[PDB]
């Protein structure tokens, strides 16, 4: 009932004794290796904290310290990016010409002829063209010199040291108690108000005082050396008053409720900046101000130590209807005692948010000179999409882990979870039917178009000229958003994005953003996306609902979450565990996201990206998406065969490395097929013959060589499949978008 | 139906009977081991072939073997 | 210190140090003797 | 034991299902087949007429669509006949439809009703 | 007194055994008329993770 | 001469493609599901 | 000479390829200054290319119709026309280093097999013993020949496990 | 000890129902019925999915296969330390007692049990398949 700081002093002694004893965390692995399997087990159960001990307090302490280690790794990575931008980049030269100089922040040493990778990126610099977009982000923050990036790198190293010290201090010196981790109300209040709200407020302050004046002078044509330093802008009111007249009144209009006076640096312009092609920084600053106020308000909702506030348990218990039985009873205890359930929810929303970020980032470019950098836009969208899909599959995996290990039927007599498990057969059957319907009505259209096109009957295809399938709902929504600034948004000067409609914005002769029209091909690819997402959901949901029992194996929960099978009985029970469902869901997620990024690349290169000429806009592929994306042959010829030319003839140039990876990625992927299509019995017998040859020459190791386990074989195969396919698409996309974009 | 066989190398540890999920095996008195017991398969018509009994056997080689034979409703573990 | 040296004697640390040494030797040989094709 | 919900337990849907010819339980199977065949042929004639390969040519789109629907009805009748032959081979009240003679009469009635429904749908568009 | 001495090393002669032609330590020998009275413990576990087994008098040789 | 008529493909292709496989599939389906006495 | 090939010092395609590589490097260098880092790096690459071509031609390598060097793997042809440096000497060099590694590893396994927990020594490498064996492995061919002649290199058939056939 | 008789008028545990229950096989081929005695009302997990409440005293349940009945038996024996028993019921009304067949659980040896499918030899002593070839059907050397 009382929210306080509960900490135990010196629970674990800092020593190197356990560093010399591998597998000490596990009772089974502490005995030592006898076979090679042990080694793999040593890495497969290193972070399985709930498997080492049943004490929730110890698991929570390990998780909290592991989080600090992860933050330290992230800080080291960020510090490295800032250091590379400050010592091995051309950011200063790129600032004076961001429309001609290619961003580069990696240089290779002149060894074994690899110096060819240091391409001529411009600005009297030789290096590898980066696509992370750090140059645009640094330009948006107001960074004009390498000294600022170097100082940020040193600060990042200091923060990393602090994170590692915090993890050690919280695991060996001052470890929090279990009741401290269970303060979900206090934690949510702090995360909403403090973390999110204060971070948005601080970033709004930086944008108002540094990003806005520096970027205003940069867009006005002032040289970065002549632009005043951020502290000079923050020290006197004369410079800020000249750039923004409202600064002459100080913070007085904020306290006198005269916020309208600050309209010079807090606007609702919308659209994009015609000079840089990105969002108006005044709009982003005002956005962060509103976000900070909203999150600060949201951070005062839960009850912590006073009468005011809300109790999440009471709110969950008060929501009960006649169609759901008890309702959310027991959900508060489930989320306050199981880390896997929280990880499942957080991973699902986190992956969905990453995908939303990718979409909003390409549609509304927030950084200056970001939209015209087609390589950065394509790479950012693809990267965030992949991260989102991976996190979603992980969410399904942890939901299944919770259902297998932390589920308790005594606390779920007639709740929502109990009823869901009770009618899981109906849920899975209906989802199976909708998946089959979507597959037929999505893929069959392409097959029908391919057949009609091959039979010399283009009038019977599902195209714009022939029988069309226009997305009337999406077009209506686009028109509504385009017409919004005149009726439903009187204070908005322009629309949120140019994709809805209107005129195009071009920077440096390249289309930064133009309207995106949707036709029959868009309708077909959208239904393809819906079908693939539905199948991935079907596999993950089936693995979660049928994780404890099924009509085939009634005691699956006793077999655990990750087990190979239950024998060749009952016709064969291969891949019945929830782990195998996650294993198949990874493949389906790869398929879905690959088609998604393929559609994005073709649509952007065909109807959006391109150069600007006299009375007309010429695209990269010449607008062939509406005519060729309705057939599989069109995707194979006009998109895969035509655009792969840049990566296959990249040899002898700076992009040759991409070509090499393009071949290497085809290897790893094919390598995966050896593990996915074979079984460990064959490999074990082959190892027996090799061990015989070793025993003949007295070179047989003491640690008995064993073939990989069935689960390990599946994991290795799916890992290599994902790595090879994603790396293939990465090499193809980057080489093509850097050579022609 | 599947064929389940018990061999004389059985030590009577009763681990195969405890691991059987359909009550196919049992223990009968015997004199060939210290435990004075031996595994038996008098209800092979209910065996599904999961081979859990072989996984639970500690003798080298196994004392219980399951050979997949004819398939029926019971051997396939069908509830429909 | 004994436990730390024992940790450094483990297979991953030893493999990392050995491969770094071998790779460094090959890289330095190719640096001082560029493009060696035949003996 | 089983899961009961208002979708499967509403009296309105139960009466609607009981009013259907398949759940009559007491009429001749040939009459049931004729009714089901007519109701199916009438709706079946539509897709072939409005979406077939000859949908744009005039005075023959309806002809080709009706002929295609008639062929589909014939295939469905053959499917019903083989289903009855392979389903009933040996051994409230028992419905006579679930029998060899009952299902054979049902398939014949379905064929007659389906062809009549296709022919009626063709003349209904003239 | 029948069988090998306790604690001695023997070679397994069972063809289907995992430790065929391998050396194992003798743990105990049953004095009754059981089929496999010799108990042998091995340093290397088999595929099932077991390190001990029972063998007959003629299935083990002092090696 | 053994030369088939001009209309031979228009009759044999639909036969071998739809009439014969339907008859074969129906007879085979009835044979597979026939119960032994 | 061998297989109808011509020496690289007289091949026209070899000199043409050298000119092509120097031409593309010079073309890339034409866009920079004369005293900058990319200019110095490109000049260093050009000097390395010239030295590599001169060294390959000086080595006596045989070039085909494509102007690229071709290696001779036959010991008779290599020793008769001065091509032993391509495939013969590197063959024996690899054999020496490979047998070195294999002998050192075998000696380490035999040394740790007579201890209390050999698996522990297999996961946690005994650095002093490994270093001593690595230094003593220089005489691996002589030691291997002596082990083979004494009959201690191989294990008897009765001490090796086999399947039940 | 005597073979028990199934009591069809036995109360069932409190369960709201699920979609993983019986199917047409129970009405046309056979089904299984498990009965047990509970010392108190307790929430347990159904093998077909969900949580049910066993009442104080007799408890009867129906399952589609024998594996579900044995899984519930294992759960009741290992967790609540009960002694359940099940039968196989046919549509005609015939009841066949299944486990424990002789009144004693099979993990513990009981007198009167006759060994079945026991080979008085080891695996390595099995003959080659050539000696079993051209038999009545596909026969393994272990079957002889
Ligand atoms: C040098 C200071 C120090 C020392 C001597 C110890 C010593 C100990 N720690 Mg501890 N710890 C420290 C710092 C230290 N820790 C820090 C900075 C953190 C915060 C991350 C933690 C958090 C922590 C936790 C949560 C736990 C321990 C545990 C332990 C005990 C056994 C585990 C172990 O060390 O095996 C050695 C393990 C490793 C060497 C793994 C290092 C992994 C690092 C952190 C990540 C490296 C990332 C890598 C570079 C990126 C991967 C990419 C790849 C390609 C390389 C042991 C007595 C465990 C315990 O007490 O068991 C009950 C326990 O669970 N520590
Ligand atoms: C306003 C207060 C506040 C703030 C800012 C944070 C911030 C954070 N918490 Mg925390 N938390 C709080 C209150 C707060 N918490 C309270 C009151 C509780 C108890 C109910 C918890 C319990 C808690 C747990 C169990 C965990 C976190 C975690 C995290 C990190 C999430 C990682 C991330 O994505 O963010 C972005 C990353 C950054 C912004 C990096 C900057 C970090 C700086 C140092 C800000 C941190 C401020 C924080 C208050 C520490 C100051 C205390 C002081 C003694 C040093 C994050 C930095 C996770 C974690 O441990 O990560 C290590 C996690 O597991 N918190
Ligand atoms: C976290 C966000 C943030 C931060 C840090 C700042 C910070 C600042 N703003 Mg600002 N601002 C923000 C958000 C923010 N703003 C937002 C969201 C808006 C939009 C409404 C504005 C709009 C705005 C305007 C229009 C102006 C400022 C101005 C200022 C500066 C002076 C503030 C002032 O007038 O007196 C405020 C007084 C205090 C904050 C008290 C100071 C407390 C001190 C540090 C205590 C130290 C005590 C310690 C013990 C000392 C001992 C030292 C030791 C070594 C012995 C200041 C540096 C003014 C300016 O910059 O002029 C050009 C100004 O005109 N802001
Ligand atoms: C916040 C993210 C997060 C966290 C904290 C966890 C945490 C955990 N997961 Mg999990 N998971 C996640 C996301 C996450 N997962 C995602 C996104 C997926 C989808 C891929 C999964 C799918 C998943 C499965 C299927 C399983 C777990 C398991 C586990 C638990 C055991 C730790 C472990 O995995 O062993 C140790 C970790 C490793 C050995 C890492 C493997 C290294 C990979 C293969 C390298 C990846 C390639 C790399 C990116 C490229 C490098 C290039 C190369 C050439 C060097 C642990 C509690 C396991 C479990 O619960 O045990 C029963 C379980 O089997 N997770
Ligand atoms: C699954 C996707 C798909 C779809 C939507 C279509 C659609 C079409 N195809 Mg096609 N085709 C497909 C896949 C598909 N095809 C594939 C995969 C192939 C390669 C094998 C072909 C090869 C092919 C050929 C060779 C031809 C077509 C042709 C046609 C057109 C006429 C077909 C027709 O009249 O049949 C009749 C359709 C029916 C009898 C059933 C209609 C479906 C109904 C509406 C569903 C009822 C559900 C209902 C809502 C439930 C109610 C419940 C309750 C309220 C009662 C039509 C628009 C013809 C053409 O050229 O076009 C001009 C043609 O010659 N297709
Ligand atoms: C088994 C296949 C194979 C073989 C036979 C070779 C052989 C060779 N490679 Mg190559 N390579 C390979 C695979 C292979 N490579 C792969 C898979 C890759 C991709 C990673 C590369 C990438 C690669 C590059 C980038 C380069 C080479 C180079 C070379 C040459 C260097 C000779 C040397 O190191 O100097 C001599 C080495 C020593 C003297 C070490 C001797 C060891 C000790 C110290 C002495 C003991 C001896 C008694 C050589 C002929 C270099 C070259 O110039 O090509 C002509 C070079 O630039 N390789
Ligand atoms: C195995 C040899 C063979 C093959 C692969 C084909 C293939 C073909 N024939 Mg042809 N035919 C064959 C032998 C063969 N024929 C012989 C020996 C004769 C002389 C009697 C003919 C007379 C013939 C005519 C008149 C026509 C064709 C036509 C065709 C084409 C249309 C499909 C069809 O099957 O029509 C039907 C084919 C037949 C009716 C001939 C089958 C007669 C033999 C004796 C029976 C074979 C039984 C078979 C081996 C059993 C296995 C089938 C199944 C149960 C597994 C097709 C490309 C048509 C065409 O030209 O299309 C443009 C056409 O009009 N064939
Ligand atoms: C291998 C043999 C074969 C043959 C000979 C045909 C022949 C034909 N197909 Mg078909 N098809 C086949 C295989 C075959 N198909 C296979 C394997 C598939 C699956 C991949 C399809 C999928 C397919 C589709 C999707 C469509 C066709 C259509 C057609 C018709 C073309 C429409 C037209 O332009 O004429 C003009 C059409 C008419 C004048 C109407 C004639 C109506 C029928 C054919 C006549 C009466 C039926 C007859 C009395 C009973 C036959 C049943 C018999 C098996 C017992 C044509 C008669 C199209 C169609 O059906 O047209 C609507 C069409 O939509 N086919
Ligand atoms: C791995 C397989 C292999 C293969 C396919 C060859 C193939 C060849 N070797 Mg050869 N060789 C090998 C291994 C191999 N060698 C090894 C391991 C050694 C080291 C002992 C030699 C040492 C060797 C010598 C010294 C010579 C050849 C020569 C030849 C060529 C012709 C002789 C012949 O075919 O008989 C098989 C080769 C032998 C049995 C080795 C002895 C050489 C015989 C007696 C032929 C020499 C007589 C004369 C020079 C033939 C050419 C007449 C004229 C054109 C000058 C021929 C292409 C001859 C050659 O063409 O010189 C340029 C040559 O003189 N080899
Ligand atoms: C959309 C209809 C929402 C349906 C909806 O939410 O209706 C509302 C209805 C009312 O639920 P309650 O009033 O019991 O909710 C109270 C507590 O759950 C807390 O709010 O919820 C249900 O009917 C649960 C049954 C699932 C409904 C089964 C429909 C399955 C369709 C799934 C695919 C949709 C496409």
């Amino acid at each position: 009932k009382k929210v306080k700081i509960a900490v135990d002093r010196n629970p674990v002694e800092t020593s190197f004794e356990k560093w010399a004893k591998p597998g000490h965390f596990s009772r089974t692995l502490s005995k030592g290796p006898n076979t090679t399997t042990w080694i793999w087990n040593l890495h497969a159960d290193a972070h399985d904290f709930d498997s080492h001990t049943s004490d929730l307090e110890e698991i929570s302490r390990k998780v909290f310290s592991a989080h600090f280690g992860q933050l330290g790794i992230i800080f080291i990575w960020l510090s490295g990016m800032y250091f590379h931008g400050a010592r091995f980049s051309n950011y200063e030269a790129w600032l004076s010409d961001p429309t001609h100089i290619k961003p580069s922040a990696q240089v290779v040493w002149p060894i074994v002829g690899q110096e060819i990778l240091n391409g001529d990126v411009g600005g009297g610099f030789q290096g590898i063209q980066i696509t992370s977009g750090f140059f645009q982000l640094w330009r948006a923050s107001g960074i004009t010199s390498e000294l600022q990036l170097y100082t940020t790198a040193i600060g990042g190293l200091v923060m990393a040291a602090a994170m590692f010290f915090a993890g050690w201090f919280h695991y060996h010196k001052a470890a929090p108690k279990l009741e401290w981790f269970q303060n979900v109300e206090s934690m949510l209040n702090h995360h909403l108000g403090g973390l999110l709200g204060l971070g948005s407020l601080a970033w709004a302050g930086h944008q108002i005082h540094v990003s806005l004046p520096v970027n205003k002078l940069l867009d006005a044509g002032v040289d970065p050396k002549e632009i005043p330093l951020p502290h000079d802008l923050l020290l006197n009111r004369a410079i800020m008053a000249d750039l923004y007249p409202s600064f002459a009144k100080g913070i007085a209009p904020f306290f006198t409720l005269n916020w309208s006076e600050y309209s010079d640096f807090l606007t609702f312009k919308g659209g994009l900046n015609p000079v840089t092609g990105g969002l108006w920084l005044s709009d982003t600053a005002h956005h962060h101000v509103a976000i900070a106020v909203l999150f600060l308000v949201a951070g005062h909702m839960y009850r912590t130590n006073w009468g005011i506030g809300h109790s999440m348990k009471e709110i969950l218990e008060a929501h009960r209807g006649p169609f759901t039985g008890e309702g959310h009873v027991g959900l508060y205890e489930i989320l306050t005692t199981s880390w896997h359930a929280q990880l499942a929810i957080n991973l699902a929303l986190f992956g969905s948010l990453s995908i939303i970020v990718a979409h909003h980032m390409y549609a509304m470019p927030p950084y200056p000179y970001l939209a015209t950098d087609y390589g950065t836009q394509l790479s950012l969208f693809t990267h965030h999409t992949w991260i989102g899909g991976f996190c979603i599959v992980g969410a399904g995996a942890h939901a299944a882990i919770f259902m297998v290990r932390d589920y308790d039927p005594t606390n779920n007599y007639n709740n929502l979870l109990d009823r869901v498990i009770r009618h899981r057969d109906a849920i899975i059957s209906h989802l199976n039917w909708v998946c089959i319907f979507l597959g037929f009505h999505s893929f069959g259209l392409y097959i029908h178009n391919d057949t009609m096109s091959a039979l010399g009957r283009p009038q019977d295809m599902f195209s714009d000229t022939a029988i069309q399938l226009q997305p009337v709902f999406a077009q209506w929504i686009q028109n509504t958003h385009f017409l919004a600034p005149q009726l439903t948004a009187p204070n908005a000067l322009a629309a949120t994005s140019l994709t809805w409609g209107g005129d195009l914005v071009a920077v440096g002769g390249k289309v930064a953003m133009m309207p995106i029209s949707l036709g029959t091909s868009d309708f077909m690819v959208h239904h393809i996306h819906a079908f693939t997402i539905h199948v991935t959901v079907l596999i993950l949901l089936k693995g979660v609902l049928f994780a404890r029992s099924s009509r085939l194996i009634p005691d699956k929960a006793n077999l655990g979450f990750r087990f190979p099978c239950d024998g060749p009985g009952r016709g064969g029970t291969c891949q019945v565990s929830a782990w195998d469902h996650v294993f198949l869901g990874l493949f389906w997620m790869y398929n879905s996201l690959s088609i998604v990024i393929f559609h994005f690349s073709w649509k952007m290169q065909s109807d959006v990206w391109g150069t600007v000429t006299a009375s007309g806009v010429s695209h990269i592929t010449g607008g062939n998406f509406a005519q060729s994306a309705n057939t599989i042959n069109g995707w194979l010829r006009d998109f895969l065969w035509a655009q792969s030319s840049q990566v296959i003839q990249s040899y002898g140039s700076a992009l040759s490395a991409y070509g090499l990876i393009f071949l290497g990625a085809h290897f790893v992927w094919a390598f995966s097929l050896m593990f996915l299509f074979s079984g460990r019995g064959y490999w074990q017998e082959l190892i027996e013959s090799i061990v015989w040859a070793h025993n003949k020459l007295k070179v047989a190791p003491a640690i008995q060589p064993r073939a990989l386990s069935i689960t390990q074989g599946r994991a290795v195969g799916v890992a290599h499949y994902l790595l090879g396919g994603i790396a293939t698409t990465w090499s193809f996309f980057l080489a093509r978008i850097i050579s022609v974009g | 139906a599947h064929i389940v066989k018990i061999y004389d190398t059985c030590i009577g540890c009763t681990q195969c009977v405890r691991a059987c999920p359909l009550d196919v095996l049992e223990m009968v008195p015997w004199d060939g081991c210290k435990a004075s017991q031996m595994a038996s398969a008098p209800r092979t018509e209910d065996c599904v072939g999961c081979k859990r009994c072989e996984t639970a056997c500690p003798t080298d080689f196994l004392s219980v073997r399951v050979y997949l034979g004819s398939e029926s409703t019971r051997s396939m573990g069908l509830s429909y | 210190m004994k436990d730390f040296t024992t940790y450094l004697s483990t297979a991953p640390v030893i493999a990392t140090i050995w491969f770094t040494f071998t790779a460094g030797l090959l890289i330095e040989i190719n640096r001082y003797f560029p493009d060696p094709l035949v003996f | 034991g089983m899961l009961e919900t208002p979708v499967t337990s509403a009296p309105i849907v139960a009466t609607y299902l009981s009013n259907l010819p398949a759940y009559r339980t007491g009429v001749a199977p040939v009459l049931r087949g004729v009714e089901i065949g007519l109701a199916h042929g009438f709706l079946l004639a539509g897709p072939f007429i409005k979406l077939g390969p000859l949908r744009n040519v005039p005075e023959t789109a309806e002809i080709a669509g009706s002929l295609s629907a008639a062929g589909l009805v014939l295939i469905l009748a053959l499917c019903l006949s083989i289903y009855g032959s392979a389903q009933f081979q040996s051994t409230v009240a028992r419905d006579p439809l679930f029998s060899a003679d009952g299902w054979s009469e049902f398939a014949a009635g379905f064929l007659v009703g389906g062809e009549a429904g296709v022919a009626w749908a063709y003349v209904c568009t003239q | 007194e029948v069988g090998p001495k306790r604690g001695s090393l023997v070679k397994i002669l069972r063809p289907e055994s995992y430790w065929f032609n391998q050396v194992g330590k003798v743990v105990s020998v049953d004095q009754s008329g059981v089929r496999y009275p010799v108990v042998v413990r091995f340093e290397n576990q088999n595929y099932a993770g077991v390190t001990t087994n029972n063998y007959a008098l003629d299935e083990v040789v002092a090696a | 001469p053994f030369v088939p008529p001009s209309w031979a493909p228009s009759v044999f292709v639909p036969l071998t493609g739809l009439v014969l496989p339907a008859i074969a599939m129906a007879t085979l389906f009835v044979y597979i599901e026939k119960e032994a006495p | 000479d061998i297989a109808g090939l011509t020496p690289c010092s007289e091949s026209k395609a070899y000199a043409k390829l050298e000119k092509k590589e120097l031409k593309t490097l010079e073309k890339r260098l034409k866009q920079y200054e004369a005293d900058s880092a990319p200019a110095v790096a490109l000049k260093a690459t050009m000097e390395r290319t010239k030295a590599r071509f001169a060294n390959y031609a000086k080595a006596g390598l045989l070039c085909g119709n494509d102007g690229l060097p071709h290696l001779i793997a036959d010991p008779g042809l290599a020793l008769k026309y001065g091509h032993a440096g391509e495939v013969f000497i590197p063959t024996f060099g690899f054999l020496y280093v490979a047998g070195y590694i294999g002998y050192v590893g075998r000696q380490y396994l035999i040394a740790v097999k007579g201890e209390a927990k050999p698996t522990d020594k297999e996961i946690i490498i005994d650095v002093p013993l490994a270093t001593k064996l690595a230094w003593q492995g220089a005489g691996w061919p002589l030691a291997a020949v002596q082990e083979l002649q004494r009959g201690t290199l191989l294990e008897k058939e009765e001490n090796i496990t086999v399947s039940p056939r | 000890w005597t073979v028990p008789t199934l009591n069809p008028d036995t109360p069932s545990p409190i369960f709201g129902g699920s979609t993983g229950g019986l199917l047409r096989k129970a009405q046309t081929e056979e089904f299984y019925v498990i009965t047990w005695e509970a010392k108190k009302e307790q929430i347990f997990e159904m093998p077909t999915g969900g949580a049910a409440i066993m009442r104080q005293g007799p408890n009867l349940l129906k399952f589609g296969k024998k594996e579900q009945c044995l899984a519930l038996t294992t759960q009741l024996r290992n967790k609540f330390k009960l002694t359940p028993c099940f039968y196989r019921v046919f549509p005609d009304g015939k009841v066949q007692y299944l486990h424990p067949a002789d009144g004693v659980y099979p993990e513990k040896v009981n007198a009167g049990r006759v060994g079945a499918n026991q080979n008085m030899r080891r695996i390595g002593q099995n003959v080659n398949p050539i000696k079993v070839k051209f038999s009545g059907r596909m026969m393994s050397p272990a079957e002889i």
